């Protein structure tokens, strides 16, 4: 679903989908060449 | 005959070895895509 998300770091819109992408275990937020957020670890849980 | 058929090989040979002869084409995509890349870049900068 298209919602607002705000998880501590930034307020916009988009779709949370699942993916296999692989984050390393002390990253959080990552970004694209253009400068906008396409992933979000979830915070109480482990989650791409 | 012999003349007109090697002059055609000569051309797959030159593609491949040469990447360069294509680059006009190329300066069309690159040109296009650092344009889009750079009005994108705009959005995170404060402007004062």
């Amino acid at each position: 679903k298209c919602v607002n998300f705000n998880f501590n770091g930034l307020t916009g819109t988009g779709v949370l989908t699942e993916s296999n992408k692989k984050f390393l275990p002390f990253q959080q937020f990552g970004r694209d060449i253009a400068d906008t957020t396409d992933a979000v670890r979830d915070p109480q849980t482990l989650e791409i | 005959a012999n003349q007109f058929n090697s002059a055609i090989g000569k051309i797959q040979d030159s593609l491949s070895s040469t990447a360069s002869a294509l680059g006009k084409l190329q300066d069309v995509v690159n040109q296009n895509a650092q344009a889009l890349n750079t009005l994108v870049k705009q959005l995170s900068s404060n402007f004062g």
